[PDB]
């Protein structure tokens, strides 16, 4: 959970351990989240900005007859 | 330009913008709107009055 | 300490026992405030309006023996 601060407003980004968040999860945090924001004051919360990295390897290897799938 | 009720930045204070049209004073590009000529650092034409083109073409 | 509360504002006027407020001292006020401070609201830290009483008493004595640094 990251809590970012701004003047009259608060966004809370969670995530799961997938790097998403369930819109079921988000009601979930915003129920327990009724008890915790202060009176008078805006909270919202959204999911983290998560970034899946593509990576495409070329491996070179010295034992040749051990080249396989597993 | 943010909320003047307010008077501070908020996350409420921002809201619409402005479309700000200054004018500038060219040489001789074309696409500006011409308001003088002149030959060789000599007024070419003059004109006393307000310059209304439809009319003095109606006047003619 | 004199907290002067508006809306959406707080003002925290604080001294030490001097009536200064150093700016490694703000820092600190700051830091400890961010524990308790609400969540959202503006909060602000500036040293007291402090007023330097000069004094020049003349005062008279009935013993004039007793005049003197003492």
């Amino acid at each position: 959970v990251y809590v970012y601060e701004e003047t009259g407003h608060i966004t809370v980004f969670a995530h799961d351990r997938n790097g998403n968040l369930s819109d079921t999860l988000k009601e979930d945090i915003i129920d327990a989240l009724q008890d915790y924001r202060p009176s008078g004051i805006m909270l919202d919360v959204t999911g983290v900005e998560k970034e899946e990295v593509n990576v495409s390897a070329t491996v070179t290897i010295s034992n040749k007859s051990r080249i396989g799938d597993t | 330009l943010l909320d003047q009720t307010s008077g501070v930045p908020s996350y409420f204070s921002k809201g619409a913008d402005r479309l700000e049209e200054k004018m500038s004073l060219t040489v001789n590009d074309p696409t500006s709107a011409t308001i003088y000529t002149f030959m060789d650092g000599d007024l070419y034409i003059q004109s006393t009055n307000a310059e209304m083109d439809k009319i003095n073409k109606v006047l003619a």
